[PDB]
């Protein structure tokens, strides 16, 4: 069976402008465990981008936490974008920041 | 009580580079060990690698996990054919009311639960032909039945005893939300009102939403972790734009000694 993912995206801590952080994405509920996922700044992709461990929940879907270091400012844009055989095209996916 | 449970994924046809096998294990909702099949080691996570242990801690697990790799890879060639396949386990146990090991053996083919391990018996089964077939392949190599009842009802008790004594402080780990409560605007008339809790440990945390003092709901939202374990939860309401103010939100969690109360900003 297949199953799409699940996305969110948020800070580690509270974002304050010229704090350092880390943002999340955090991809979950998907099936099979191949999965492509990018944080991007204004567009354009993070290059220094770590995850953790691809496991999988009681449901036997997958989960995967991507996240990456960086300090907000009031202008800068966040957002992931997923690629996984359910979706028809990539799925992006903006940073609330009170989220 | 507390879980200890090995996550177990083989696929059949793995991106290069990534492992056909691998295996996360979790002290309820903490992960204390990694190994995959490119590596071929077992390792601890997080604080765990501060754990003093004993001498062969690791060894052992490794040498457990490398027998689950072979027979899960054995599973995909009793299956035969193209594939793909994703086969998946959850082993483990927990300790029960009267001090005693309460074992977890259950398994899943491209996403569904499809066997077991009947610990009665010492066999494998299901329902599906694929669960008729690995079974019977499992259960004819010798002390693969064995291995996986000692795996269950010996060394996962152990194991876990073993990280309560000796982790106890890991496993109480109680940080309390960094709390926030944010209004943005939505369609015209409305705005979506956001309660969101930070870098807290354990998990289980509740949101809720009040206006003037009344119970407004717990709105809708969602949850995860953080790179190192602890985890962020937020949940939002909607509500008419001009009638934010007349709103918090209250969070409960272990590491708070009561419920706060969270004022928009």
């Amino acid at each position: 069976i297949q199953r799409t993912p699940k996305i969110q995206v948020y800070s580690r801590h509270p974002a304050e402008n010229g704090k350092s952080n880390f943002l999340n994405c955090y991809v979950s509920g998907f099936h099979p465990s191949d999965i492509e996922v990018d944080l991007l700044k204004n567009g354009e992709r993070i290059e220094k981008v770590e995850h953790s461990d691809l496991s999988f929940s009681k449901d036997w879907s997958f989960y995967l936490l991507y996240y990456t270091e960086f300090t907000p400012t009031e202008k800068d844009e966040y957002a992931c974008r997923v690629n996984h055989v359910t979706l028809s095209q990539p799925k992006i996916v903006k940073w609330d920041r009170d989220m | 009580h507390l879980s200890l449970l090995y996550h177990l994924t083989a696929v059949s046809s793995p991106a290069p580079g990534t492992p056909a096998f691998w295996v996360s294990g979790w002290l309820g909702p903490q992960q204390y060990l990694s190994y995959n099949s490119l590596r071929g080691e077992a390792e601890p996570c997080g604080a765990w690698v501060w754990e003093n242990q004993v001498s062969w801690y690791w060894e052992k697990e490794t040498t457990d996990l490398r027998i689950k790799e072979k027979l899960f890879l054995e599973a995909f060639k009793a299956l035969g054919g193209k594939g793909p396949y994703t086969l998946q386990g959850l082993l483990g146990c927990e300790l029960g009311p009267d001090n005693t090991s309460v074992p977890t053996a259950k398994f899943a083919l491209n996403g569904e639960e499809f066997m077991n391990f009947d610990l009665k018996q010492g066999t494998w089964g299901g329902d599906w032909p694929e669960a008729l077939a690995i079974s019977q392949r499992w259960q004819q190599q010798d002390k693969a039945a064995n291995k996986e009842l000692t795996f269950l009802l010996f060394s996962c008790p152990h194991r876990l005893r073993e990280h309560l004594e000796r982790g106890r402080g890991n496993l109480e780990w109680k940080e309390p939300p960094s709390m926030r409560l944010k209004a943005r605007p939505s369609s015209p008339g409305f705005s979506v009102l956001t309660c969101s809790a930070f870098s807290f440990y354990p998990p289980e945390l509740q949101l809720r939403f009040l206006r003037n003092g009344l119970a407004a709901g717990t709105g809708q939202g969602d949850f995860g972790p953080n790179s190192d374990g602890s985890f962020h939860a937020s949940s939002s309401l909607t509500v008419k734009s001009g009638d934010e103010h007349h709103y918090c939100c209250i969070v409960q969690h272990a590491g708070l000694a009561q419920p706060l109360r969270v004022e928009l900003e």
